[PDB]
Order: C-alpha cells, then structure tokens, then sequence
C-alpha cells in the first residue's frame, strides 16, 4: 500500500553528515586519547552498541563528552565515524586491525565480522 | 632538460609546502573540491578539469612532473577553477587571490634557478 | 575502493524510528493546531525544506517548539513525520490532498511530485 | 444463528470499553511490531498474535458467527500478553487490570 521511496535512507544519512560536516546540531564531543570528534548522539547510537548502552543510561544521556578508553585508537575511530555517516568503510591492511579493534569496542558488529573477512581473505 | 623526480621535489615542494602553510587561506584548497558533500551540484559543471593541493603533492612525490611548468600549470588551474566557480564577493574567491600571491612571490624566484 | 554497506542507511533510519518511538533524544514538539509531534531535530532538517531553514536560523536554532501554520492538517503532518523516519508514504484518495498541502509547506518536492503523481493516476 | 449487526451491537460496547481504558489499552490497540519494539524473538514465543485493533475489525466485517469466537479473541490476545512480557513488567501489569475490565463487562453481555 505505502509507497517505498528506495533512496529516502541515504538522502538522510547525506544529509546528516552535511550537517556534522558544517558542525550543525552536534551535541556531543568523543575524545579518543588526544583526538576530538563532534558528532550527533542519535547517529552514534543508530550505529554503534556502545553509544546506544551510554546514551540510554540517564546517568550520561545528557553529557556534552564522552571519554573513550585510552587504548583506542583516533584513526580507527575516525574510519569508524565516517563509516557512521556514509556507508562507506575505508579497509586497509594498514588499518584493518586498529579498525576492527575499535569496532569491537563500539560494538559495530556487522563491521567486526567484515573486518574479519576482510581479514582471512588477505 | 634533465629535471629529476627528486630535483622538482626538492624545488617545487617548498612553494607547495608555502601554500598550505596559508591559514585559512588554504583551506578550501587542500582537499578535492567534493560537490556532494558542499552542497553545490553543479561544481562540476563549471570545472571539467578539477584540481587542488593535494591531487599536486601526490603527482609531485609520485614524480608526475617532467618540467616544472606542468607543476606551475596544475596549480594556476587550481586557482583559475576557484575564481571561474566562486564569486568574486565570497571568501573562498578571496582566498584564491590571497593565496595566488604567495604562490606568485614564493615561484618566481625558484623559477629562474 | 571503500567497502560499500548497503543496508546501512535503512538500518541507521530503523534505529532513529525506534528513539523517536522512545522518546529518546527527541529535542523538539512540533505542534499543528492542538496535535503535538516529538521528533529529532536533525531528521526534521534532513527531509524538508522548511526544517533545514528554521533549524539552520541563528534565532531558531535552540528552540524546543515549533507551531506550524494553523492552515496545516495534523493527519498530513503524521503521515509526512512517519515517511520521514520510514521511507514509507501512506497515501490515500482521503488524506491525498492534506498529505501535498503540507508537504508543500515543508519544502519535500520529491514528496511534492510523487503526490502529483499519485493525483493523475487516480482512476 | 447471529446475524453480524446483533454481535457487533453486543459486542462492540465491550471492545470500545476496552480502548476507553488510558494508558492500560495503548500496548494493544495495534498490533505487536517486533521490529520497531525491539524484541526479535516475539513471533517464536506468541505464535498467534491478537490486538483491538484486529478484533475491531472482524466485528466490523462480520467475521464472528458467535459470540465465544470474539471471546476466544479477546484472551488469545491477554493471554499473548501474559506469556511474552515479564510478570514485573508494565504491558503484563495492564493486561491483568484490560482483562479485569473485560471480564466486568462481558458477563453481563454473555447472559444474552
């Protein structure tokens, strides 16, 4: 009955990073060691099971900046945050293990297992 | 003549290295113009040979360059694609000009040599 | 040559329906007439027109409630919101009318033109 | 033999009656989205789900012949309730006072 618009999702999730790119409505800071990345909370937690479980708590739903663990690596996150807003993932065996890595911690499970592809065909 | 690879490099790559040292003025040049992203759809319209800093420090230390007016033309192409697209009222165009200088004042001299 | 995720985008959308669902990190009501709608500011911004401008407002930007034109049907609203965060469009010779009035006055022209569509081919 | 306007004009006062109780109703006027919802494993435990909204609708298209059909509706949806949502949880908590609700009113109905 209702009429399906097959590109609707990917004109969001342009649109979405148009507006993190311009800095708009981001919310949220993540700082991985030294690195910094303003983000929008809601995309993180639509992709990434950690951000849902940190956001989710009330405790931290309303936190300006979240602190990741030190042993996480910015460029991993930084492959992993573009990925959040393009469907794009940036695999390289340069990259693969930090991405990966990092994906397990975020809890990016689809990403975790690609990676894992990735992998054992290398 | 005989222009090594690394004899542009060694050349060339500080007037490039110049050029981004420029802040802002740089900025809407280090990086390929992405028209998706910008929300411009018709960049590449008007720019059918699209070129920026970082597509010329790649063909540099790729060793892309013969002679060093095909360096000299990439980057005036550079600067000739921002003053045709931006206006001449907005930053990025006025940033073009500025940044045209140095590239100007810091070439002419490695030019002679 | 990225890898390309192609259920990603639904997925992400998906997800944005379920916070709203929650009310989760909704930061707006959108009220038409007396009928109140929670929603996620950015999502609003990414499908209109109308949105995007009053968002992108300096002077706007923060507010935490926006009251449309009193012109504007609520049913219409509801249907546009729920295609918003679904890619589904319920249109019916019912609410055909109300749906493009209201699309129109958010600024949805692929909506817009698909009304029209739905308009001539109606037999 | 029932004609469907003698149920529907027995039964629906029961159902109406049903949605007419706020927020306890509002986990039943439609029916269960596992998706949006999230909670995948809904169709393997509740194998023949049940709302108002889908009994609402066979009333209005006469698709009970008699009145225990409508009832037997009416708890397969409770009991879907009582069997999927925990015992501290607030969707099990409104089916126990929607069936309360239910069971005062259809009583009376039943007797004729």
């Amino acid at each position: 009955s209702q009429i399906q618009f097959t590109r609707h999702a990917s004109d969001v999730l342009l649109n979405l990073n148009r507006l993190r790119s311009r800095d708009i409505l981001t919310d949220v800071v993540i700082v991985v060691s030294r690195e910094q990345f303003r983000a929008h909370k809601t995309v993180l937690m639509a992709c990434s099971g950690l951000f849902y479980s940190i956001f989710t708590d009330q405790l931290k739903r309303n936190l300006s900046v979240i602190n990741l663990d030190p042993e996480i690596n910015p460029e991993g996150f930084n492959i992993l945050l573009d990925f959040m807003y393009t469907s794009r993932l940036n695999l390289r065996e340069g990259n693969i293990m930090a991405v990966m890595a990092t994906a397990m911690y975020l809890q990016m499970e689809h990403v975790v297992d690609t990676c894992r592809k990735f992998i054992k065909a290398s | 003549k005989i222009f090594k690879p690394e004899e542009l490099r060694q050349a060339l790559m500080p007037t490039l290295e110049a050029l981004y040292r420029q802040d802002p003025e740089s900025l809407p040049f280090r990086q390929p113009v992405d028209p998706q992203l910008l929300g411009i759809p018709d960049y590449f319209d008007i720019v059918k040979s699209p070129m920026d800093l970082s597509t010329i420090k790649r063909k540099l230390d790729t060793g892309q360059y013969q002679e060093p007016w095909q360096y000299v033309d990439d980057i005036w192409l550079m600067f000739n694609n921002a003053w045709l697209y931006n206006r001449k009222t907005s930053r990025v165009y006025k940033y073009c000009s500025k940044l045209s200088e140095v590239f100007e004042q810091e070439i002419d001299p490695v030019m002679q040599s």
